[PDB]
RNA sequence: AAAAUUUUAGGAAUAGUUAAUAAUAAUUUAUAAUUUUGAUUAGAUUGUUUUGUUAAUGCUAUUAGAUGGGUGUGGAAAAAUAAAAAAAA
């Protein structure tokens, strides 16, 4: 399970994933946490949306409405950039205000 | 793309036609698609020379002072009337002064019955609204004793260019329901003396003498002395 | 079609094998989730993002992508619109049309929908809240419905939502519904900004399947 | 033009360009302008070759509760004139509404009446045409229509269930365009038939000492023309046929 | 271009063109016979 | 040097039988399929994908060289499991139907004798799932949207949702070849190699087997007496071969194929196909121990009946003489037109049995070669309207419409008829348009475009 | 579909549009001028690089004299001459295959050398354009038509598959002895 | 054309026979600095800019291109350069993401020699099996996240130290003594 | 505002869908990232999958690993079920008792009829399969589930001496089904999972107890450690949970 | 969607911020991300076939062209003078 598969393009967690075996190494307190707190979104939003469905309509307005408002609604290689501040830096200092930096990141 | 002109062929830009398609050509814009139109300008532009001479009044001024002589009133309708039909008929124009308001008569425009054309309209229905000259009409298409088997809402009802004929024979009250006639080739047995056909798939009609006079006369194959 | 009675047909036949092994897992991947291009793909689960030039063993499929039509009421700014929109879920092979629902009900983000009571149909019939899948012959190939309760009452100008095109919005209405979400009164970025489609698009008659004229 | 892969471009939530989905009204004309011409293809079926459950007895009675999960889809013909138990009933009268049963009424059974019935509740629907007297179809014997007798007490009714404010798909009638022959031109030459010896063959075409009669001369039209219909993409009257075939306009 | 001759139906209108193309039957006969050339 | 896999086998001998060349089938067959087997009880199944797929230890990452850890998607690496599911008995199939192809008996026999042998003593491999990459797979569609079938009205559109038009061609309704019992699979096999010995006398005599375009359509060819032996021959072997069991199974496509043969092969009358067809029923019947309730012939085999009737009445048109038409010898309009009609009786009675274009075409064409004058009228109710068709139709008609009293009736009935054509979506081909053309002397109607005629002179 | 319409350099259908094959060249002094036969977009950028498919070849149109060949005696020869480098693969490929489109001064060259008949604009104004009617090209048609196979193999040699396999290839083809 | 002397030239236009049509640009300009602000106070914390400066990238001396030869290219063939690398991993602070430390190299033509750089990739490692200094096998895929580009594809050599280490509950290796550098002097005592 | 303006996570097509579908007629909405949550965020495991006919079958006997007394595994999971239980007493029918925990390292079904002779051949070449196989050490950590979440249990992690126990395994899989046709579970030339079962929902129970153990449960000790032990027995065994308070053992193999 | 190539004589911290969850979170969870292998601001500068000199590893040029969003039209924003692109006979 230490090997991804050259021909499948899969990683060594997926072929391990597949002979049935788990190379993971021992967690801290941080992972356990994170994880088994996400292990259960769905429990959670599976009980708010049966037991409290108003609650949830009104923040599901927020999102729809939200949509419409905005910078973009469109997603286009503009819109769509994984990186704004970087692959335009040219608009930092004079037209866009919301970045003071171009990189956040290692590329 | 579905029906092409000539097939593709590339040769010029207008070697493809005006349209390049009978389709809508962008699938976000559907009006596009290719119909049959009518020269709307011309046919409503209404003549405001016939208006000459008459002082009209207005729908809501009813003053007392305001309003004039019957006879001043009664020759400004016959200039109104005559204001409307100053270019030609309507079709509510037409049907209005029918029997059953004209169900069943045949309305054909003019374009339509001269030159290997030949087309009419056999009405179904129709709802006048609360102005006449304007409404909706609903009917059988009748093209070259070919019919259609559903009705239809009858396009360009509006435009003036409209002629029919009454024949009580047609007349349906409205009570019944108007039948689609007959075309030609399937319900009734077809008939040479009864219906011959005009125009076919393949035809098409021969060269009138003057139009051929004209185009020589004009390419200097024919001279023309001033 | 084809393709679901000749699957079928071969599942059905494969099962009634008496000698067979069983696969070995090492010949038999899974799926990636690292592959060229930006986008995430989901496909089939018989399909995979490698080439795979060998027909893999007929299995059932222990969860159902059931989709659930509704009707909506899309603002389009020159008035109203009824437009179509899916849910889609993964219903376990053997649930409960009443579990379905539920499912449903958890698995919708627009606040637009679920908000009464609703029944699954098929072709216009009500199902049973109370049986399988399995009885109804549900394929995830199948058309399923859903109906709510005012529904049969939008042919009336009640129900049916009120566009300020043509109806008083009133200060009733205004801090209620999706009335007050959508801010009539035009602001300088305008407002939520929804999609507007004009008078004059389907020419006098509105979209239908049979050409009118 | 093409329909796209898939939208990428906006979010799926917020629904954006979407070809409005089109409701059956059944207050209006256009419902019958749906459902009407259906009809007909089906009349035609069941004056050709048997189908299940169009003909059926003594109306139909279910539960309160299994009512919408049996009725709705439910077509059926009855001999008499009775209406459904616990029905509103509403005259078609409205002339436009009624046109759409033209072509059905000339040349199939003629159309006596038309009846919108709805429920107590309002959540069903009925449409209900009573036709009067023989059909102006011949009918045959191993058919279904052959098991009535108000066809071949002269009235019957065409009963057809629905839900209103419903995409015209689940008012199921496109299962019935099943196409039998109308065997009526050929019994004529069976074995059954009398008449089969007085029946004489053209096996070849007869002499001719004549051509057709030339085509009256042509008349150039005088009025304004909108051009070549050819290059407008006019089909040729407006009406049907190719693009590329002229015929039959103006030239 | 489309050519729109002198003698095609004029429009009468201050908000618009002054000339609609529509034709004179000749116009439309001469038009079908110089694109039965280019056919060929 | 890709080694091909048993489907592509397949593939490629069926282009072998088509082609008719023996030569190719058997290097093909010597190369590759040798070794290949059946399988037995003791034999497993559809064999499991035992293939690794292929991977590499950090070892033969690191010390090899480069070619060696080079992966291009390499068949031959997977030849061993696209075979996995056993499709031998079709191998064997079309390798009879070559060597058969190709006149030589011996080779034949040893097939098929292997191939009948194997289909009764062995049990019936499982077949394989659909291929995903050929036959694609039904992704899910709402099909709300779309053209409701009535859209134009003129006519009837076909639909995404629903087939409104009627079928064009009879389909046999049976499913794909490899889905079959093994006792299925051997009369299926029968049927096949008809099918090739059908074939084989059109590609040794294609004048006769055209319809019409030659006298020498009416008459036997000799060879086809011997030809006729052989299937009889092979008919019986089946039957002696195969006991009771083939009262379970569908004889469908079989008798349809028989019916072909002595339809085409041997000239039999419509009469005579009806005749045999049901002689054949009742054998299927009585083998069987039962009650009989014979299954009743499905829609091709009344296909295969009428183009019969067609045959029967046929004529070679427009002879040089001037002369109208040459007919069969001792040919009875009457008696035809009499059993054509109560055959239509017979399955317009049924009610299981699906009606298609090409059914109403080889009616309509008894029609017109009996001079009956009211193949207008069956073309018309039963045709024109509901089906999407031919111009064969038209043709056929045509040569109706010639047969009229006076002229007119002629071009009228011809000019509305191509008004059909220009209505109905029926592209009215190039054989009809000539028909027409040929008579214009008499009939005056044109029949090409204004353009097409230009760029022509 | 611009807002404010670029006005000088109008085009049909949107950009880029259909592959073309035009001539151009920079404008300088007469006396040296060559220009360029290139397959490229119907919407051209600022240099016309940027969208070029394909480069068909130079053309110079000025009359040469042939200093390359021999002084010739020959009548004909002695005329000048018009140099044109042609590349008619990229030609046929992007015509053929892929359906190009063509203006019409390239179109006079590739008529003079025999790639395509001469174009619609060349006008001898000698003759007129023709006349046409229905029944007498009828009779024309009657007269003279073809059969049936006889065309249909034409349209079969010409548009799709010339190169056929005779008896003898197929019969030199088929496997021998150890494998037959 | 650019062979004949400036005094033989006659037309500006065209190339008489073959060669390449050439544009002069005219590269000795004495192009200048221009001085606008005191020696003392420059408005930039780090880095003073006093004269022209060289505006190049691969046009900039003295040259340092692009080397696609290292080890990595020596191992593998890759469909497009960089779709493969190996690396160490270096830190895992963000669940399934593991940090890589690779090499690349540059070539110097001027100098005719190469150099080593090192660059960090986030690889998304599903279920966490990397430890810190792993020797990894990293691959180029779908876009995960703002910054992933990358997934580890196959451990090559594990930690069997750094897992021990972890399995007895101590971090995988022990955090380095000082951080980044200061220009500070920061007295601590005691 | 706080992030990516469209979050690379929300980017999602869906294939299985229709190609004109989403453009224009309607679109379809869904919570994409339940299904795409992977094997090793859900605690999926893939077993080996019988074949149909194997599958329709009751398993009876299985092959085990015994746990010596005073284990760290045995502890712990006394531990975990406290915590559970306190947490939820719903899992109280769930979970296996503390004395009944084994590895399981193969599954099979034996006919009653052939039955002396299967136990004794079984016996026999098991005890030559392990004759060489010193005790094993293996490392107990994580849970996983097979069966839909039915069955909850503790992953054997590949750490230790687990590698010895994969060739071990896999021969004895390939004398018990392929030498002597018996049916084991799966195909003989495939590994099976190791797994230590802790919690279970059988076919009876299934119907109050609910048709998957809810993952809220276990999913603070899905990562938890067990911790080492060392094996030095092996058990061919019947399914009953009457006879000893353990598992009724048809057979032993000692490993030393 | 990425990978490589990236200037300033004397050099310090940067920030709507990383990663996981998900069509969540102006207060989800976490021991987070960029930097001395030279970052971020700031100066200069139109990026990876174009020149000049030279016997030559060099030195010395290369124009121009993509500057955010706010009823989001359109296949694609490249959409507000400044062509030298024949733009549906
Ligand atoms: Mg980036
Ligand atoms: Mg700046
Ligand atoms: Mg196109
Ligand atoms: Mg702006």
């Amino acid at each position: 399970g230490l090997n991804g598969c050259v021909e499948t393009g899969r990683s060594r967690s997926e072929v391990a994933r597949d002979l049935g075996l788990s190379y993971t190494r021992p967690l801290h307190e941080n992972e356990k946490k994170q994880l088994s707190h996400q292990a259960v979104y769905y429990e959670r939003l599976a009980k708010f949306k049966m037991e409290q469905p108003e609650a949830a309509r009104a923040m599901e307005r927020e999102r729809f409405v939200r949509k419409f408002s905005g910078m973009f609604v469109k997603m286009d290689i503009r819109s769509g950039a994984p990186d704004f501040p970087s692959t335009y830096r040219r608009l930092l200092g004079t037209k866009v205000v919301r970045w003071a930096s171009k990189r956040h990141g290692p590329n | 793309r579905a029906d092409p002109l000539n097939g593709g062929s590339s040769m010029t830009l207008g070697s493809k036609g005006s349209k390049l398609s009978p389709e809508p050509h962008r699938r976000r814009m559907p009006w596009t698609a290719a119909k049959e139109y009518v020269p709307g300008v011309v046919l409503n532009a209404r003549d405001k020379m016939v208006l000459d001479g008459v002082q009209l009044l207005d729908i809501e001024s009813i003053d007392r002072a305001s309003q004039l002589d019957p006879l001043e009133v009664l020759r400004a309708v016959v200039a109104t009337r005559e204001y409307n039909i100053s270019t030609g008929k309507n079709i509510f124009q037409l049907a209005s002064q029918a029997t059953y308001n004209g169900r069943g008569q045949r309305f054909y425009r003019k374009e339509w019955q001269e030159g290997t054309y030949d087309k009419y309209v056999t009405l179904s229905a129709i709802d006048f609204d609360r102005d006449g000259n304007k409404g909706t009409a609903y009917g059988y298409i009748t093209f070259h004793g070919e019919t259609t088997t559903r009705p239809v809402q009858v396009d360009f009802a509006d435009v003036p260019g409209w002629y029919m004929d009454f024949v009580e024979e047609r007349a349906v009250p409205f009570t019944g329901i108007v039948p689609p006639p007959p075309s030609i080739g399937t319900d009734v047995p077809v008939d040479p003396h009864s219906y011959r056909l005009k125009a076919y798939p393949y035809y098409d009609a021969p060269n009138p003498p003057e139009f051929v006079e004209r185009l020589l006369k004009d390419r200097g194959v024919l001279p023309d002395t001033p | 079609g084809h393709y679901q009675q000749e699957a079928f047909e071969a599942r059905k036949r494969f099962e009634e094998s008496t000698t067979y092994p069983g696969p070995i897992r090492a010949a038999t991947p899974g799926d990636t989730r690292f592959y060229s291009g930006s986008l995430e793909s989901i496909l089939h689960d018989t399909d995979r993002h490698y080439w795979r030039a060998v027909t893999d063993d007929p299995r059932v499929q222990h969860l159902i992508p059931l989709r659930i039509r509704f009707k909506i009421f899309t603002w389009v700014t020159s008035g109203w619109e009824q437009r179509m929109q899916v849910v889609q879920i993964m219903a376990p092979k053997d649930s409960t049309i009443a579990q379905v629902k539920d499912l449903v009900i958890v698995e919708n983000q627009s606040p637009y929908l679920c908000v009464s009571s609703f029944h699954l149909a098929i072709d216009g019939k009500e199902l049973d809240p109370q049986k399988t899948l399995g009885e109804y012959g549900i394929t995830e190939q199948s058309q399923i419905d859903a109906i709510e309760q005012n529904d049969h009452l939008l042919h009336r100008d009640d129900e049916r939502p009120r566009d300020w095109t043509v109806d008083e919005i009133t200060a009733e209405d205004v801090k209620r519904s999706p009335y007050k979400e959508m801010e009539m009164q035009p602001l300088q970025n305008l407002a939520p900004r929804y999609e507007a489609r004009p008078k004059g698009y389907f020419g006098r008659t509105y979209y239908s399947g049979m050409k009118q004229s | 033009s093409r329909r796209f892969r898939y939208n990428t471009k906006f979010p799926a939530l917020v629904s954006y360009n979407k070809l409005p989905w089109e409701v059956v009204n059944h207050e209006t004309p256009q419902f019958h302008m749906h459902v009407a011409p259906h009809y007909e293809q089906l009349l035609t079926l069941a004056a050709s070759s048997p189908v299940p459950h169009i003909i059926g007895s003594k109306h139909i009675d279910v539960p309160r509760e299994h009512r919408l999960r049996l009725l709705p889809g439910m077509l059926y013909l009855l001999d008499g004139d009775t209406l459904p138990g616990e029905f509103t009933i509403n005259r078609v009268l409205d002339p436009t509404a009624l046109q759409y049963y033209g072509r059905l009424s000339s040349q199939i059974v003629t159309v006596e009446a038309v009846r919108m019935l709805v429920p107590d509740d309002l959540r069903l629907l009925c449409n209900c045409i009573t036709f009067k007297g023989p059909l102006h179809l011949p009918v045959a014997p191993y058919a279904s229509l052959a098991s009535l007798r108000g066809a071949s007490s002269n009235c019957f009714t065409l009963y057809h269930f629905v839900r209103p404010n419903r995409p015209p798909k689940e008012l199921q009638l496109e299962k019935y365009y099943i196409h039998a022959p109308c065997v009526a031109p050929l019994s004529e030459f069976a074995s059954n038939s009398d008449e089969r010896g007085n029946w004489r063959p053209r096996l070849q075409a007869p002499k001719r000492t004549r051509r057709a009669t030339p085509l009256p001369a042509y008349r150039p039209p005088q009025s304004y023309l909108m051009g070549l219909a050819e290059r407008l993409a006019v089909v040729p009257g407006g009406c049907f046929g190719r693009r590329s075939l002229m015929w039959g306009h103006w030239f | 271009r489309q050519i729109r001759p002198y003698y095609n139906l004029p429009s009468k209108s201050e908000h618009g063109r002054k000339m609609t193309g529509f034709l004179t039957p000749y116009r439309h006969w001469m038009w079908k016979q110089n694109e039965l050339w280019r056919n060929v | 040097q890709t080694w091909p896999c048993t489907a592509t086998i397949c593939a490629y001998l069926d282009v072998c039988v088509e082609a008719g060349e023996k030569t190719w089938a058997m290097e093909a067959w010597n190369r590759y399929c040798t070794e290949l087997k059946f399988l037995e009880p003791g034999e497993v199944d559809p064999k499991p994908i035992s293939r690794v797929p292929f991977s590499l230890t950090r070892e033969e990452l690191l010390y090899l060289p480069k070619w060696k850890k080079h992966f291009d998607h390499d068949p031959n690496l997977d030849v061993m499991d696209l075979n996995r599911f056993n499709r031998t008995r079709e191998v064997y199939l079309r390798m009879a139907q070559v060597m058969l192809a190709g006149g030589e008996r011996n080779a034949f026999q040893h097939f098929f004798t292997k191939l009948e042998e194997a289909m009764l003593n062995k049990p019936t491999p499982v077949p394989e799932p659909p291929n995903p990459h050929l036959v694609r797979r039904p992704r899910w569609a709402p099909y709300e949207h779309c053209k409701s079938v009535h859209h134009s009205p003129w006519r009837l559109q076909n639909n995404g949702r629903a087939l409104a038009l009627g079928p064009p061609v009879t389909i046999e309704d049976e499913m794909q070849s490899r889905f079959f019992s093994n006792d299925q699979f051997l009369v299926h096999s029968v049927k096949e190699v008809l099918r090739i010995v059908l074939q084989e006398h059109k590609r040794a005599h294609p004048t006769e087997c055209t319809r019409c375009k030659t006298e020498a359509f009416f008459y036997k060819t000799k060879d086809a007496d011997e030809t006729l032996k052989f299937c009889d021959d092979l008919i019986e072997r089946l039957f002696a071969s195969l006991g009771v069991r083939l009262s379970n199974l569908n004889t469908s496509s079989l008798l349809s194929t028989i019916l072909e043969v002595f339809r085409v092969v041997g000239k039999e009358s419509g009469a005579a196909l009806l005749q045999r067809a049901n002689e054949f029923l009742e054998r299927k019947a009585s083998l069987g121990d039962a009650e009989g309730s014979r299954e009743n012939l499905t829609a091709s085999n009344y296909l295969q009946v009428l183009s019969g009737f067609a045959d029967e009445s046929a004529f070679v048109y427009n002879t040089k003489k001037d002369g109208t038409c040459q007919y069969k010898t001792g040919f009875d309009p009457r008696t035809t037109m009499r059993h054509l009609a109560d055959v239509v009786q017979e399955i317009a009675g049924n009610p299981h049995v699906t009606w298609a274009a090409d059914m109403h075409l080889q009616v309509v064409e008894t029609m017109v070669g009996c001079g009956t004058m009211k193949a207008n009228d069956y073309f018309v109710r039963n045709v024109l309207r509901q089906f999407s068709w031919d111009s064969r139709f038209l043709e056929a008609l045509y040569v109706e419409y010639r047969r009229q009293d006076d002229v007119d009736m002629w071009a009228e009935l011809t000019k509305r008829a191509l008004v059909w054509t220009a209505r109905y979506n029926a592209p009215a081909s190039e054989r009809l348009r000539r028909l027409i053309e040929d008579d214009y002397d008499t009939i005056r109607v044109q029949t090409r475009t204004f353009r097409e005629l230009a760029v022509f002179q | 579909a611009r807002a404010v319409i670029k006005r000088r350099s109008p085009q049909l259908w949107g950009a880029p549009g259909a592959p073309i094959i035009r001539m151009r060249g920079h404008h300088v002094v007469w006396k040296f001028q060559s220009y360029d036969l290139v397959v490229e977009h119907t919407h051209k950028r600022r240099n016309s690089d940027i969208r070029l498919l394909h480069y068909l070849g130079k053309h110079c149109p000025h009359p040469q004299k042939s200093l390359w060949s021999p002084d010739t005696p020959v009548a004909q020869d002695r005329h000048l001459f018009m140099l044109t480098t042609v590349d008619i693969d990229a030609f046929k490929y992007w015509f053929g295959v892929k359906r190009c489109r063509l203006s019409m001064k390239p179109w006079a060259l590739l008529a003079k050398a025999g790639l395509l008949p001469p174009s619609l604009t060349q006008n001898s104004k000698i003759m007129p354009k023709p006349l046409f009617d229905k029944e007498s090209l009828m009779r024309y048609y009657l007269a003279n038509r073809k059969d049936e196979d006889v065309m249909a193999r034409e349209k079969y040699l010409n548009y799709e598959n010339s190169m056929v396999k005779t008896e003898e290839e197929r019969a030199a083809e088929r496997p021998v002895a150890p494998y037959l | 054309p650019w062979w004949n002397f400036q005094t033989e030239h006659r037309q500006r236009c065209v190339l008489m026979y073959g060669g390449a049509r050439t544009k002069n640009t005219h590269n000795a300009n004495h192009r200048v600095f221009i001085k606008k602000y005191k020696r003392n106070a420059f408005p930039n914390r780090t880095r003073h800019h006093w004269a022209v400066s060289m505006t190049g990238v691969l046009s900039q001396r003295p040259r340092r291109m692009p080397w696609p030869y290292d080890l990595t290219s020596l191992i593998f063939n890759q469909p497009r350069q960089g779709s493969d690398k190996i690396g160490y991993v270096v830190g895992t602070s963000m669940l399934k993401t593991a940090v890589v430390a690779t090499n690349h190299m540059v070539y110097y033509p001027k100098f005719n020699q190469r150099v080593s750089r090192t660059k960090r990739f986030f690889a998304h490692d599903e279920d966490l099996a990397c430890v810190e200094g792993d020797l990894v096998h990293i691959k180029q895929c779908r876009k995960i996240s703002k910054y992933k580009h990358y997934y580890v594809f196959s451990i090559l050599e594990p930690n069997v130290e750094g897992r021990e280490r972890l399995k007895l509950g101590l971090k995988a290796v022990p955090p380095p003594l000082f951080g980044y550098p200061v220009s500070r002097r920061i007295v601590k005592l005691n | 505002e706080r992030g990516l303006y469209f979050p690379i996570n929300h980017r999602i097509v869906d294939h299985r869908i229709a190609p004109g579908v989403t453009v224009e007629e309607t679109d379809v909405q869904s919570r994409y990232r339940r299904e795409l949550r992977t094997n090793f965020a859900t605690g999926e495991t893939r077993q080996t999958i019988a074949p149909p006919w194997s599958a329709r079958e009751r398993p009876t006997h299985f092959f085990s690993l015994r746990l010596p007394s005073r284990n760290s595994v045995t502890l712990r999971v006394k531990e975990m079920h406290n915590h559970l239980l306190f947490s939820h007493q719903q899992c109280a029918p769930m979970l296996v008792s503390p004395t009944k925990l084994h590895i399981t390292l193969g599954v099979m079904t034996i006919p009653e009829n052939s039955r002396e002779e299967l136990v004794k051949n079984i016996q026999q070449s098991m005890s030559e399969t392990f004759a060489c196989v010193q005790p094993l050490q293996l490392r107990f950590r994580g849970l996983g589930t097979f069966d839909f979440g039915r069955v909850l249990f503790i992953r054997v992690v590949p750490e230790a001496d687990f590698g010895r126990l994969e060739r071990a395994v896999c021969d004895i899989r390939r004398r018990v089904g392929g030498v002597l046709g018996v049916d084991l579970k799966g195909n003989p030339h495939d590994s099976y999972v190791p797994h230590v079962t802790v919690a279970k929902i059988r076919p009876n129970q299934r119907q109050q107890l609910g048709d998957t153990i809810p993952q809220s449960l276990w999913a603070d000790y899905q990562h938890h450690d067990f911790g080492d032990v060392t094996l030095s027995t092996v058990d061919l065994c019947r399914m009953k949970g009457s006879p000893d308070g353990y598992y009724h053992t048809e057979g032993a193999v000692h490993l030393s």
